[PDB]
């Protein structure tokens, strides 16, 4: 089971749009994750169910993607959002 | 309600009733029945 | 270990089927429970099917969206959906239930891998 | 004195007289 | 292009004969002075059919020889093939196989019956597909349309498309009250729309055409509610569930704690939404009504048992542990919640403080290893028991808006109206407010302690001020009791809004009583 | 009624009497 994230690196100004992707292998149904994790701390996981919307979750965070890729767009970087976003493998 | 003469009909102590006075100074257990509420 | 399928490489708009296959024991002689989980919080439990007697305990939160079907020809449990929408992003657990000779329920084994996408 | 001595909306409408009190 | 169908679309509602009567029928009609869309066939896209259409045409060559009704036109929805070959109005209601464009130049039903106006009013009531007509060689006239033919097809049609081998109109008929005028011979010589102008519904109420100079209560004015205001007190009186689930020490398996929950509000929605709780099984209650309804005598039983004993505490379960530890009632109502606690309630060396009873007469240590199963791991179990008062969920809590007719609902009582800031003071236990008539007249909202009245919506009568129809056609509109900011030259008086007429600082002996002082004239 | 073990208190009885109230402008009963 191999995981890859793209793009490897990017350069942009403050407040610019940030888009990341996560890739896949085989044949499957429909559900996959995204996590907010620091350098060496526990991951964080804001919205849930991708078909239900949690109360109290800011609308600025959203997810999309169909078939293979997942697109997470950061409209504006925030001081509390400084971390690396991981699509994590489990069962 | 404000400045209205409203007539209700429920449990009250009737006016000038023969209210049973008691002495607090038989008295070991001064129990009396609760029938329809007590003033 | 219970064997399922891995991730995606395919275009949207295609119909697809999954499986949950066990080894070393009779699949139809063990209880199979389907538990739904997906990104952000804990689990949801919809119910379990017993193909021996077709006894289904449907969770009250379930509103008849995901049809439950069984294939007795191949003695394999498959899950299908009557009407698919873009908002169907869910993952389903498959695990072995209590033994037939045991009257006490337990969850000792969990899935090995299905990371899920359409 | 006569006005002083002489002393809601539930479908009934007390429509005023055209000839007001004044 | 659009044009004005002045007084067009006035047919006979019935074959009933009437002589010199002003009969008012509430029949679907093309409204007077409606918007009729002139079409030119130089194509012919599909056309709407709501309650029939007032068709019309002006051709000296009879170029229109085709109608196609229906929705699909693929021999699925029942279409029609009305054709006119200048000799008879033949009507084919069968199904023909239409291609992309039906050919110009298995059937179910077949039937046969510049200087010209060809009106072709349709209708569809009680499955009685009428086809009117009138050929009187759009002017400022009036011509009634006789029921040329009728067809008991009994099918539903909502779209049509005029087809030919260059001026085909369309109409929109709506359920408009409509006052007719028959002559001696029993034909329609004049007509009056009803909701056209204030004088039109004046004619509706009087059921006449020659209205006299006066004021007529044609209808009543009403202010409908705008939104809904549902308010409940602060959720600040939350149930102390934070210290219960986060307690450092828990009781033993044989000493399960039972606690009463009351005089507080708890948001169970998040409780059943997130599932850090491994097991969430509910019996006798519907999660759909959890947010909409609340229970009485809610009890919480909290204890810690091993994993594999979770399912044994359930109705219809037989076993040694279940029978000798805790028996659930047959009519158990509530939810059973169990979650893992190995991260905080487990130690490598093992805890020997847990003890179990080996022998019992009548009904009412642990090996910690990294490879041990989940069933041997300790699990915290909390069971909420409900019985079918003072403890209920927050349900719905909407903000407060004033100075506008709304649907206010304070603590669970209905009522619509407009809320006003007040000054009169209450007593701390008092909530309601009433006059002599025993109707709500004030209120304190459940969240804050400010006192706001309740006064009814600005309703009243609405009368039409007119001269005679022989004198004028433009009219005034009185509004009774309502100020003139709810509803031309507006004018306010104690009578109310008088849209339509002009204030005059002069004064003459008046003719048309308005009310509360004003009079109108012409 | 119980007291503090080591005073002209009353006791009445209620019964369903029709009864006419007199509120003031503050919403309390003055007669
Ligand atoms: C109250 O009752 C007692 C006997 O129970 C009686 O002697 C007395 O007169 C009554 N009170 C009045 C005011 O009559
Ligand atoms: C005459 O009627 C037939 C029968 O519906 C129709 O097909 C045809 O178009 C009409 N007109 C002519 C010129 O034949
Ligand atoms: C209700 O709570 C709000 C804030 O949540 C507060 O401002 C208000 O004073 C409270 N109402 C009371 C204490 O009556
Ligand atoms: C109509 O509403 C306005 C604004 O609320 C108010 O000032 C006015 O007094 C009302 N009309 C009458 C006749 O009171
Ligand atoms: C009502 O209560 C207020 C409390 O401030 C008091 O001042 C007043 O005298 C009372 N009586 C009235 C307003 O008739």
């Amino acid at each position: 089971i191999v995981m890859t994230q793209s793009p490897s690196s990017l350069s942009a100004s403050v407040g610019d749009r940030v888009t990341i992707t996560c890739q896949a292998s085989q044949d499957i149904s429909n559900y996959l994750n995204w996590y907010q994790q620091k350098s060496g701390k526990a991951p964080k996981l804001l919205i849930y169910d991708a078909s239900n919307l949690e109360t109290g979750v800011p609308s600025r965070f959203s997810g999309s993607g169909s078939g293979t890729d997942f697109t997470f767009t950061i409209s504006s970087l925030q001081p509390e959002d400084i971390a690396t976003y991981y699509c994590q493998q489990y069962d | 309600r404000s400045s209205v003469l409203h007539s209700t009909q429920d449990l009250f102590l009737p006016f000038f009733s023969n209210v049973t006075w008691f002495h607090a100074i038989r008295f070991d257990n001064p129990v009396l029945p609760f029938n329809d509420g007590v003033y | 270990q219970l064997v399922q399928s891995g991730a995606e490489v395919k275009k949207p708009g295609e119909s697809l089927r999954i499986s949950c296959k066990g080894s070393g024991y009779s699949f139809t002689n063990y209880w199979i429970s389907w538990v739904r989980q997906m990104p952000g919080k804990g689990l949801e439990w919809m119910g379990r099917i017993d193909p021996s007697d077709s006894y289904i305990n449907y969770s009250p939160s379930f509103q008849g969206h995901a049809t439950i079907s069984a294939d007795k020809s191949i003695s394999t449990a498959y899950l299908q959906w009557g009407s698919l929408k873009a908002s169907d992003t869910a993952m389903y657990y498959c695990a072995r239930g209590r033994n037939y000779l045991d009257s006490r329920g337990r969850f000792d084994y969990w899935g090995q891998g299905t990371l899920v996408t359409v | 004195l006569l006005f002083n001595k002489v002393t809601k909306f539930n479908g009934l409408t007390v429509l005023p007289p055209l000839l007001t009190d004044e | 292009a659009y044009t004005n169908s002045f007084t067009r679309g006035v047919y006979y509602p019935d074959k009933v004969f009437r002589s010199s009567v002003l009969h008012s029928t509430q029949d679907l009609f093309l409204p007077f002075f409606s918007n009729v869309t002139w079409f030119h066939a130089i194509d012919n896209p599909v056309l709407p059919f709501n309650d029939g259409v007032y068709f019309a045409s002006t051709e000296k060559s009879n170029i229109i020889r085709g109608w196609i009704f229906g929705t699909t036109l693929d021999s699925k929805t029942q279409s029609l093939l009305i054709v006119n070959n200048a000799t008879n109005v033949v009507i084919k209601v069968c199904e023909f196989q239409f291609c992309n464009d039906p050919f110009l130049d298995n059937c179910t039903f077949e039937y046969v019956s510049f200087k010209n106006l060809r009106e072709f009013v349709f209708k569809n009531i009680d499955g009685y597909f009428k086809i009117y007509s009138k050929h009187t060689p759009l002017p400022q006239g009036f011509s009634a349309l006789e029921p040329l033919v009728d067809l008991p097809i009994g099918i539903n049609i909502t779209r049509f498309q005029t087809l030919l081998a260059a001026a085909y109109y369309v109409g929109y008929l709506q359920p408009r009250t409509f006052l007719l005028k028959y002559n001696e011979n029993g034909t329609i010589t004049d007509a009056v729309d009803c909701a056209l102008d204030p004088l039109s519904e004046t004619k509706c109420t009087l059921k006449s055409f020659t209205v006299e100079k006066g004021i007529y209560q044609t209808s009543n004015f009403r202010v409908q509610p705008t939104e809904s205001i549902v308010r409940f007190p602060n959720i600040t009186n939350l149930c102390p569930f934070g210290e219960v689930f986060n307690a450092t020490r828990f009781a033993s398996v044989y000493a399960w704690n039972r606690k009463r929950i009351s005089n507080c509000v708890a948001d169970y929605s998040v409780l059943y939404n997130s599932a850090s709780f491994s097991t969430f099984k509910c019996y006798g209650v519907s999660p759909t009504k959890l947010n909409d309804l609340c229970f009485t005598n809610v009890y919480a039983d909290s204890f810690v048992i091993r994993g594999d004993e979770v399912r044994q505490i359930a109705p219809g379960q037989t076993g040694k542990i279940a029978d000798y530890n805790y028996k659930l009632p047959d009519d158990f109502t509530g939810c059973v919640i169990a979650w893992n606690s190995n991260n905080l309630d487990s130690k490598v060396g093992g805890n020997y403080n847990y003890r179990y009873r080996l022998f019992r007469k009548s009904n009412l240590s642990y090996g910690f290893q990294p490879t041990n199963g989940v069933g041997y791991q300790p699990y915290r179990v909390v069971v909420l028991s409900f019985e079918l008062a003072t403890v209920c969920g927050p349900k719905k809590s909407t903000n407060l808006v004033k100075n506008k007719c709304v649907n206010f609902n304070f603590n669970g009582l209905t009522g619509t109206g407009v809320l006003t800031e007040s000054n009169k003071k209450f007593l701390p236990f008092q909530q309601f407010g009433r006059d002599i008539a025993d109707t709500t007249d004030a209120v304190r909202d459940p969240q804050t302690l400010e006192i706001l009245d309740i006064t009814p919506c600005s309703f009243g009568g609405v009368s039409v001020i007119t001269p005679g129809t022989n004198t004028s056609n433009q009219v005034a509109v009185l509004y009774q009791g309502v100020n003139c900011t709810e509803v031309s030259n507006v004018f306010q008086t104690r009578a109310g809004c008088l849209i339509g007429a002009e204030h005059v600082n002069n004064s003459y002996e008046c003719d048309i009583p308005i009310g509360a002082g004003i009079c109108a004239s012409y | 009624t119980l007291l503090a073990l080591h005073a002209a208190y009353y006791v009445g009885y209620l019964q369903p009497r029709t009864f006419l109230l007199k509120y003031n402008e503050n919403g309390t009963i003055t007669d």
